[PDB]
């Protein structure tokens, strides 16, 4: 079978954690895996063959759930996973999931790339707490995603992987701006249709856009005034209605970023600039 | 529409 | 024992009805119970002695849960309860709920007055399925309520079952005028209060009074214009902040009484007339 | 309280049994309790002053479940309830239900006889765990009852347990006749009713009677072929439709007592005699 | 991999409704999906590329699960996904389940043909919500089914929806004959095993055949009398044993099909002809 | 009714705090009610006739769980409820359990006295959270408790709310000296019975006992070694096998009064002092 | 596809029972299936074909969970499914499972080699109550092991099921030796580590190796005097601290053969002999 | 109806 | 506040 | 069997 | 027995 | 560790 190649290329790399998987990124000792797996630690690596190191974990990003690990090379060579990249990644390729839930073997499930987010892996190969952290293969057996547990599962594009590398190698915080507030794309047909309910909350001012739905405690958001209800309409100048877009534009913001805000409350006209804080 | 943050 | 008197005077007037009890009101054959009893039926008597005669359900009013059965005098006397009076409850008084759950005998259990709403009356008497119905008698054995189960019971006060009896016994409508508004007693510093939270839904205009929570249905208050949120005032120029209380003047108005309501929405000043229906 | 009175009488000679209470009822040591107390034991008895006796289980009615121990008296004279009678009880009595649930006091509740079936005892008096097996008291303190927990408790009357006394005191089997059959009372009206419903299990041949709702395995009822489904019409020539009744002409007949049947199924004449077992 | 070319395929002719998904028939602008996706609607359809139609339910089989609804081609050509045939389906043939649950792409997922009912499909590719009204594709990526959700999903063979194809495009009742019986298939060995159990419903005069199980209120079964418990035995004179077998005849006779029916009621010879409805 | 004085006498006295209940101790404005009714706080005070005063709480003991409020006399005079004495309560006395959830009325419910702990009082009274924090009277309207929510209710002995009521009014810490050990008697027919279960935690060296079973984090116990499966036998010389007994000499020790403890670990010899500390 | 290929070769082979699956393994007629299939029968056969054959169980290993069932060739020859071997299965080969839930067909699932045990096997093969019993093919359409359902299913290696056919065919107890105790790896840093735990139930000796967890009712290590907390240390002179390996030596022992056990009870020094009895 | 037994 | 109606 | 219908 | 604390 | 028997 193919997929015994692939497992025969980066099998040999993936290792238990202590629960969860993962795998090594180079002859260093430098280890992928989860941030979920890292209870916060500061833990302990089996490699498929039974050989014991002492890890420690040199960084965390929660919110894109990946962690960076450190062994100390010794003795035999640490296998190698050979990193793939998820940029060219099909919907239909192969996806192969490898774990080492006991630390002498790997669990290995056979899928295809059920959806793409760039964003976000999709697959239909069983993944389960036995292989997160653990790797996603392509048919060739290189790495294109790092499997994520919760018929379908998550993995987190190798590609992302890589860009924060050296940081969580390094001094582990990533740069998450952000302003706290959870926001629905609203339609007018969807406004003045709320509009004509009598048990709706808050009247909408009509118009299409994003709806504050909630202001999270805490939150730059909560401090530069904004309220349930608001509706942001101009960033800057820039009309927006979609709540994708605007989890972007304040991440082209750095931290610390101060963006004034558009925004009417039922019939008064509000602007407001919030500053970008980091997400914790 | 998301949210999140 | 001072209740085995009061059971001897009123229990061979209590009758299984068919599930549920109730009491014979006089000589003709006139029965109370509650509305729930009869799921509608339009039902079947058996009385302490055994004797079943065939009622039938000559009134219903479902929201103060009371009905009146009547059955056919024939054969020996049907025994009668004497009627007592709620308006002179003292809280404490013993109470002494009576059924006739299998229709041979009378199930007797024996509390307090526990709290008088006139309104409604509580026991710490077991009031259950086997005694709903039935009547609640004062330690003389007259009925001062109507067992309602649904530990402390309620009961229905006599005076008011007596109020709607002549009703129930020929043409079965009572006036329940209402406009059908959900409301709350709000107060400033519940207000502005509440204004404060970011997430709160609407902004309440300060002030004291009685938010609209709710607009059901097809009731007077959503073909008027009412919303959620609104806050009422001033009914044609009586300031209001008691959601028992307004629950008051639109049963002294009568049915189809257009009555006016000063409300303001958010900032807007809004006057509308309701007319009272019939609460169904 | 007059309870205060009742309590100091009968109070001291209420046990704990080692769960569940137990009294005394003569000088020589022979406890009444609950069978289900008695898990089949074969047990342990704290008086109220804190003497521990060693008892042992004489006897088990497990179908009336009640069960006699039998203690050593040494020392101080062990005390004693009185015993009443539950033949002139009436309903509305005052009932006082005592348990001795740690083995060094009286947990007391306060009720009334809520109902009579002679047969069993209801009341609203608080029957628990604490109190399983302890004497149900009246006014007086003459116990009239065993409390048997399971708002409204059962008691075992206290004449039932005084004629199967000496015998659970020797040799512990009392004749319990019965053939094995769960029956219900059929109406021609819910009969031809039954049989207008197409999906009715099977037709009754119209008629009032005992429907045979169910054969119990292993009875003498299925060992005379009698099936679900059958209609007993006539005994020997006593025509019957009452479930309670038949329910005791077995009983007036002895054990091991030849019984014919009258009945029909479906179409068919049958006539089938059972002999009336030992129920265990 | 293959299944990137099946989906490159059909995958652009893969729409959202609004839940579910569906799949252009041609160049009109005719969609197949499931009925369950169309709550009855009367919808609206986003294309894989982001063009947004406005479809109408121009047919709908509850019975049969499949529906067909109708938008307008303008501009670009609406994609298409090519039928292929499911007569020659093979058990353990590659089956890819394609959704748009979004409206901008394809889930995708993998597996085999696992059992054929011809009558219905299984396959252990993931069959979700996601991409119900979705098509099943063969290896090459045509159409060979149609997802259906309720690890083994199911999906209706297409060839079972070109039947009915013209008729939901058009005016759509789908003729489907019955009569309204929940039948079983009994054996002698069964029968007089059942009569032998003292505690079963009914008697089984013995033999092979479909015991009728239950009858259905408003059915032809019911309004020719049909009773639970009846043993069919001959319909005009062919013997029957098989319920899939008699769901057959019955669609063979057109709608409003008198049919005769031979069973015995017990020990009765009953012989009724039945009128088959339509099933709704 | 007797019981109609009672509350005439000590219901005006009862308020509402804020949920909960809460009786006024004296003129003063010394209100007592349950710990548990002042979620810590630092309130609201509503008495019968509808005063609303603005109560503060001076003290607050959680492990006896009774708080002391503070009001202000202005206008009328406030209500006060007689204080009785729990001292001579007698099993089966009348006990009355006064609230006032709304802060109007006086809900009322009767029983008598179950069992006796001056350690704690159960009543078959009705007790509930609309009467919690308010008192339970004799038949005469003197408190003699004060109900406590958590059919038998629970209520904190008058004489002990006497004691630490200073001690609450002014600086609000009581001495509950303690070490943190759970214990359980153990008896040899108990611990070599034990010793001969082959799965067992641990064998108990014979002997009747305190056999610790839990030491708790953070306590005295912990500090001074004690680990679950020592068995206590003297505590400087005095042979002790009861867990109320222990539980009350390191009561009558100081805070902070070193304590040695001889107990033995399996086979060894073990003597340790703890000191104890303040339950908290 | 390829599957089609290996399931016409053994997909004829694969019958039903009566619930679960079997396969033929020779013209003889015999069969192999789950212990867990026969519910200890003493059965049904249907074949792909209809054919219904009358089996008889002529062995069953619970502890294995395999049976072997026996039928009478007669008319045409029994189809068989080719036996290949597992010990030279590779993680990542293709598995088929191939059930016969109906009696007329072949449910067929695929998915890969997940992980092997030699000794159990599991794959990501849809395996379910459907297909129990049933026999899992490599690519080629030989049986390498029979589904066990209870996302990854498991199968008993068919080289496993080689050893006991014979025995299984004949006199159906395979030898499983044992001695009833449940054991756990203990670590001296989880020992010392445990024995710092206040609250532990017992202290560990410190050292490494098999903490006697449990002593299971009527096993040789109960009636050898073993005791839950045991800390066994070397069996005759071999150093364990292996849960797996000691479930091997007592194998490699025979049946009814004496093993002296080297533990520490606590302080003591403890050597028993146990003598294995089969696992039941 | 009862039953019993 | 009540409500009902 | 069946039934359905 | 108790415990308690 | 595992157990078992
Ligand atoms: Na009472
Ligand atoms: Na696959
Ligand atoms: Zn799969
Ligand atoms: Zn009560």
């Amino acid at each position: 079978s193919f997929v015994a190649a692939a497992v025969s290329r980066s099998g040999p790399a993936v290792v238990r954690i202590d629960q969860g998987s993962g795998f090594i990124i180079d002859n260093s000792g430098i280890i992928l895996t989860n941030a979920h797996v890292v209870d916060g630690a500061s833990v302990v690596v089996t490699l498929r063959d039974g050989r014991t190191f002492d890890g420690q974990v040199r960084g965390t990003d929660e919110v894109t759930d990946l962690a960076v690990v450190k062994i100390e090379p010794q003795g035999s060579a640490l296998p190698v996973a050979p990193l793939g990249t998820s940029s060219n990644l099909q919907v239909g390729d192969w996806a192969i999931a490898v774990g080492n839930p006991v630390g002498l073997d790997n669990t290995v499930t056979l899928g295809i790339i059920s959806t793409l987010g760039v964003e976000f892996i999709q697959t239909d190969a069983a993944i389960n707490p036995g292989n997160s952290g653990g790797p996603l293969l392509n048919a060739r057996g290189e790495v294109i995603g790092i499997n994520t547990a919760i018929g379908i599962g998550f993995a987190i594009p190798i590609d992302q992987a890589k860009a924060i590398q050296n940081t969580l190698a390094a001094g582990g915080t990533v740069p998450h701006p952000y302003i706290g507030v959870q926001m629905m794309n609203i339609t007018v047909d969807q406004a003045q249709q709320n509009n004509r309910n009598p048990n709706s909350p808050f009247i909408i001012p009509e118009v299409d856009g994003i709806l504050v739905m909630r202001v999270l405690p805490g939150t730059p958001a909560e401090r530069a005034g904004i309220r349930r209800g608001d509706v942001i309409v101009a960033v800057d100048g820039t009309p927006i209605s979609d709540g994708a877009r605007l989890q972007r534009i304040v991440e082209q913001a750095g931290l610390n970023k101060a963006l004034k805000l558009d925004l009417l409350r039922g019939d008064r006209r509000l602007s407001l600039t919030v500053q970008t804080a980091q997400l914790r | 529409x998301x949210x999140x943050w």
